[PDB]
């Protein structure tokens, strides 16, 4: 369950976002010093407190129950274009039934004057346009000419996300989830299918240069604040540890469980299978680079694509293309599926912790689920549009994996360290793990996550730049005013409980505080 | 250099009180935590309390888990352990054992004092 | 309780001789939390093996430890005169932390 969208999709278009080679600095200085202690801290802290996602903030630190909520809204957010993903992954896996793949060759409807397939573009020497970003820019995202220009309601990929959110309300509280099949199937056909992709990238003609654009950095590129913040940000969105998932994982434990070893194994498997994926997806795009003639940074696109092009023309490059196509979308649609299961599961889980009674075990909390997915539809039905990739950039860039995961993890490290204490955190670790902490988490909460967090929050905007789709494209200002709208609905859900919980208890500022910090 | 001092050893009535005090030093007391050992005169250790190194967690025995009372004091590095209603199969040898890493067991251990009922 | 019982306290064997001894455990025990013990005669026990394999600080490395689960051992690849003293197996996971019986080496 740590492989999933954002090792095999998310990863490699911020890697590919970013330079390549300078994006992997960051991603190991956050996973060291930032994302593993995180992953622990959450997990330790869903494992001591039996509840998880709002009310664990019960028993650490009253006043700072704002964390909950944040978890609340990112988790919201992440559902609803998470989910359009998904619709993109069965958009795809619909057209992949046919014997020529309609992104191979290059005579179509969508098809612009200045196409060429692939292998014919190095004869010929320059304003000529790939079939594989052609069909999904002008087929699976029919797209527009920015986010102010929203088109139309494309139809069909509102049924591929009416076909996945069925999928997911008749398979999270009115049906069940996979038990006995995990094992041969749904754990270990992701990685077969990434180490076939990845045994295809390699074996490319051309591939060493992606992989040189891959590993070898560019130092003048790390001087940008977007590399640290999507490095920070993409490990602590594979994780998934802001979302109140690893907490809510956490309270099905036992208590004396050895959730260290476990931790660290989940960590590194993620981010190693986040390697492994960039390895397959850069080799593609080496090999891409080469037989189109084009640099390795401008063959593809430099955003939430290159999943949908790198992927597909490896497909087409492949014995069989078919097979492999229906194998890997079907391979895309498990992955998201289950970690959309997971978490809108927790979404509901924790809301109906949030208001016991208000929501009855049974017919109305049966009728809830419909109420959230038809909300959440309507909501991922303006990604589903014309200029509906543009709102989807919104959404991955700042509403669950920006600056909202920054501070979140920054508050929870603070909490801990600063408020609750890293001695008695360490205490009650020891008497949950057996052994208290080392010296590299201690030091992590109390210091290096703290400073990471803070340092790429400031050094985004005191050199800040607007999000760009594709390189190309600059956002308006009130979609960069909207995206900060969906960050700070996250970001401000720790100050305005703060200032709530201040108000509604009586007594000066020093009592308030010295009530409101101490645990219960 | 680890050393744990133990005192508070002497006869003592059945039904009595005593105080014993494990003096720790050469290492930070409020790190680690600390356990009670005792051992029956025919040679059988038995734990006998466990506190935590912030002394929030504290476990006891089966056999004196409602009347002994371990403590630390974390500021000048002594472990206490006082008792009350000392029946008369509690006469021992007791010793205070560091264990912090459940892993790791008792690693370092005391010194001898004596407790005896007549 | 999860009561440890050990191999019979008196075991007389020659110097020189591989010997072992035993710690059956009436639960599991998770196989990182059970420990050994070295009590010598009128002192104090001290750290021997941790983690049932692992040696402690200034023990030598002909002691040696295996098992998992239930059944846990010490072994003696060869027994000289300052190895005369009793051995407690401890598990140290479940909260009602028990020790196990004697297992005193005395020589010939
Ligand atoms: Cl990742």
């Amino acid at each position: 369950g740590f492989v999933g969208l954002g090792n095999v999709w998310r990863f490699p278009y911020l890697c590919y976002k970013n330079g390549g080679g300078a994006f992997l600095i960051p991603y190991f200085i956050f996973l060291f010093g930032s994302g593993l202690p995180v992953f622990f801290l959450e997990v330790i802290i869903g494992q001591y407190t039996s509840e998880g996602g709002i009310t664990c903030w019960e028993k650490i630190c009253p006043l700072f129950s704002g964390i909950g909520y944040a978890s609340i809204v990112i988790v919201s957010l992440l559902n609803v274009y998470y989910i359009v993903i998904l619709a993109w992954a069965t958009y795809y896996l619909f057209h992949s039934f046919q014997k020529d793949l309609p992104w191979a060759h290059c005579n179509h409807s969508w098809n612009t004057p200045q196409c060429m397939e692939d292998t014919l573009r190095r004869n010929e020497s320059a304003n000529f346009t790939s079939p594989v970003i052609e069909f999904w820019e002008r087929n699976v995202l029919s797209l527009s000419s920015g986010i102010d220009n929203p088109g139309s309601l494309k139809w069909d990929l509102a049924l591929c996300l009416l076909l996945v959110w069925l999928v997911c309300f008749f398979c999270i509280w009115k049906g069940v989830r996979s038990t006995g099949k995990v094992v041969y199937f749904t754990a270990t056909f992701p990685f077969a299918m990434l180490l076939v992709l990845l045994v295809r990238g390699l074996t490319l003609p051309g591939a060493g240069e992606g992989i040189k654009f891959y590993l070898y950095p560019d130092i003048s590129r790390l001087g940008d604040p977007q590399v640290w913040i999507d490095a920070g940000t993409q490990i602590f969105f594979s994780y998934a540890i802001c979302l109140g998932a690893m907490t809510s994982l956490g309270s099905y434990n036992k208590y004396k469980y050895n959730s260290y070893r476990d931790c660290m194994l989940l960590g590194c498997l993620n981010s190693g299978t986040s390697f492994v994926s960039g390895f397959a997806i850069f080799s593609i795009l080496g090999f891409m680079a080469q037989e189109q003639g084009v640099d390795i940074a401008d063959v593809a696109e430099s955003g939430p694509g290159l999943a949908f092009i790198a992927y597909p023309k490896a497909v087409t490059m492949m014995p069989l293309p078919t097979f492999w196509s229906i194998l890997f979308f079907i391979m895309l649609l498990l992955l998201g599926l289950d970690s959309q299961f997971v978490e809108v599961e927790g979404q509901i889980t924790s809301l109906v912790d949030l208001y016991p009674s208000f929501l009855r075990k049974g017919y109305r909390r049966e009728i809830f689920i419909a109420i959230l997915c038809s909300i959440s539809y309507l909501l991922g039905l303006t990604m589903v549009t014309e200029g509906g990739m543009y709102v989807f950039q919104l959404f991955d860039y700042y509403a669950a994996s920006g600056v909202c995961l920054l501070w979140v993890a920054f508050f929870e490290c603070f909490v801990i360290a600063w408020i609750y204490g890293v001695n008695r955190f360490s205490e009650d670790i020891r008497d949950m793990i057996g052994y208290r902490p080392g010296p590299w988490m201690k030091y992590s909460w109390a210091v290096i996550t703290p400073a990471l967090c803070v340092g790429c929050f400031v050094f985004s905007l005191v050199k800040y730049v607007p999000l760009t789709y594709n390189k190309v494209y600059r956002y308006p200002d009130w979609a960069i005013g909207l995206g900060w709208g969906l960050a700070l609905s996250s970001m401000l859900c720790i100050p305005l409980v703060i200032v709530i919980l201040l108000c509604r208890t009586e007594g000066p500022l020093r009592v308030r505080i010295k009530y409101l910090i101490t645990p219960r | 250099e680890v050393q744990l001092v133990e005192s508070g050893g002497g006869l003592v009535k059945p039904g009595g009180s005593l105080k014993l005090s494990c003096a720790a030093s050469g290492f930070t007391f409020s790190s680690y935590a600390m356990s009670w050992v005792r051992q029956s005169p025919e040679k059988r250790l038995e734990w006998v309390a466990e506190i935590s190194s912030g002394g929030r967690y504290i476990y006891y025995s089966d056999t004196v888990t409602g009347r002994f009372t371990i403590s630390r004091d974390n500021a000048r590095n002594i472990l206490h352990l006082e008792m009350s209603s000392l029946r008369s199969e509690d006469t021992a040898m007791y010793y205070c054992a560091r264990g912090e890493v459940r892993q790791r067991g008792f690693d370092y251990w005391g010194q001898g004092t004596t407790l005896t009922v007549s | 309780e999860n009561v440890l019982t050990q191999s019979p306290a008196i075991m007389s064997t020659s110097p020189g001789e591989k010997v072992t001894m035993t710690c059956r455990a009436s639960s599991s025990v998770g196989s990182s939390y059970l420990h050994w013990y070295q009590q010598k005669s009128g002192a104090s026990p001290k750290l021997w093996i941790y983690s049932t394999s692992n040696l402690a600080s200034g023990v030598p490395a002909r002691f040696s430890g295996s098992g998992s689960g239930t059944s846990y051992s010490l072994t003696i690849s060869s027994v000289e005169a300052e190895d005369a003293a009793t051995y407690y197996c401890q598990q140290f996971s479940g909260y009602p932390l028990t020790f196990g019986s004697g297992t005193k080496l005395e020589m010939k």
